[PDB]
């Protein structure tokens, strides 16, 4: 499912900016 | 046509006081950015309670005003690392543009100052913490409670436009809730004033507009391409485009697709694909009518926007509230001492702070 993907991506923390 | 003659005249007399407003509030913006304040209190003057979170550049603080007892969010900067960190000019932008803007939704700075090490920003404390836990937390929010906070996101950028302010950082970490379900909207960092375009790679990857990825100049539309991602994210729990790697979700941004989850609306979808343009051309937020094509769009049409306005509308969701210095909305961070120095270190560069 694209919720198994997301959890699959390891970005579901706080995400930084590029900076 | 969509209107009858009473519902056009009220429509358009709001649109006109709209403007009546914003070049007010452009006059009173432009005396403060003219005339900034500084130095109005000191590190004594405060007690410091714990830490509420960290960034490359220092800390924010929970801190009690001793005289006063009451509690701020203090924002502490190693000037040194803000040097070695090539952030001179964003940190004194921020604190310009901070002194400088009012609105109900942007976070208030009540006291700056500055000392032999450090840079201080002291805020109101936004007691509810961030909207990113509370998203992650509860999973989605509903239409309506997305659309509650998208509201307030669509008149912030609706001002901060007006005064040719570009944000550049929007996204649930940069949210804050206060105490009656309201959004601050915390970091200017990555703000700037930008009449017509500029060009700096900044943002977080899966907020940024296909423009920035592809090394375009780009305008205050990056914004509106980012409230899509906001609010798609809210209303889906996770957001339009994600992959493993940012080059993954580069891709996915630029190649003019979105799919989104079946219990979104349509009427949720329509919104989403016209933020979510690729073509400049075609973007809402970027045509001739402005901020109206969102704001009179039917997935707003139970928006009462002056009741948001006023903060008069009932939020759908009061975090949790103990009482004045309650810091359970906020994560747990090894605290450290702050050490002020005989180092005069980098008066120079921060003589404007
Ligand atoms: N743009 C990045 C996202 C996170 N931010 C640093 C950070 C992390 C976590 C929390 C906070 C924070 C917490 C409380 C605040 C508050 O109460 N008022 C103003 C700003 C605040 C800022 C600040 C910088
Ligand atoms: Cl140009």
């Amino acid at each position: 499912t694209t919720y198994a993907d997301f959890i699959a991506s390891g970005r579901t923390g706080r995400r930084n900016a590029i900076h | 046509g969509h209107m009858g003659n009473a519902a056009a005249a009220k429509k358009g007399s709001e649109q006109e006081s709209v403007k009546e407003f914003l070049a007010k509030a452009k006059e009173e913006f432009l005396k403060k950015w003219e005339s900034p304040s500084q130095n109005t209190a000191q590190l004594d003057h405060f007690d410091r309670i714990k830490t509420l979170g960290t960034g490359s550049f220092g800390r924010v603080m929970l801190v009690k005003h001793k005289e006063t007892g009451n509690h701020y969010a203090m924002k502490i900067l190693d000037k040194q690392k803000v040097v070695k960190l090539k952030q001179i000019e964003h940190t004194l932008n921020e604190k310009r543009i901070l002194q400088a803007v009012n609105f109900p939704f942007l976070v208030k700075l009540e006291f700056s100052f500055k000392d032999n090490s450090n840079l201080y920003m002291v805020m109101e404390y936004v007691p509810g913490g961030e909207m990113f836990s509370h998203l992650r937390r509860i999973g989605r929010f509903s239409e309506p409670h997305a659309r509650f906070y998208a509201a307030q996101i669509v008149l912030t950028f609706e001002y901060l436009h007006s005064l040719d302010l570009i944000y550049r950082d929007l996204k649930p970490e940069n949210l804050l809730i206060d105490q009656q379900g309201y959004i601050q909207v915390t970091d200017f960092g990555f703000a700037k004033r930008v009449k017509g375009r500029t060009w700096t790679l900044c943002g977080t990857p899966e907020y940024l507009a296909p423009e920035i990825i592809l090394s375009k100049g780009y305008n205050k539309a990056v914004d509106w391409w980012a409230l899509g991602v906001l609010i798609y994210e809210m209303a889906a729990g996770y957001p339009p485009f994600f992959a493993d790697q940012p080059i993954q979700i580069y891709e996915k941004i630029v190649s003019g697709k979105v799919r989104f989850p079946s219990h979104f609306s349509s009427d949720l979808k329509d919104l989403l694909r016209n933020l979510l343009q690729v073509d400049l051309t075609k973007r809402f937020g970027n045509l001739k009518n402005g901020v109206n094509d969102i704001k009179n769009h039917k997935w707003f049409a139970t928006t009462d926007w002056i009741a948001i306005y006023q903060r008069k509308v009932e939020a759908p969701f009061i975090p949790k509230f103990k009482g004045p210095g309650d810091t359970s909305n906020f994560d747990d961070y090894e605290e450290e001492e702050i050490r002020v120095s005989i180092n005069e270190k980098c008066g120079k560069e921060f003589t404007e702070f």
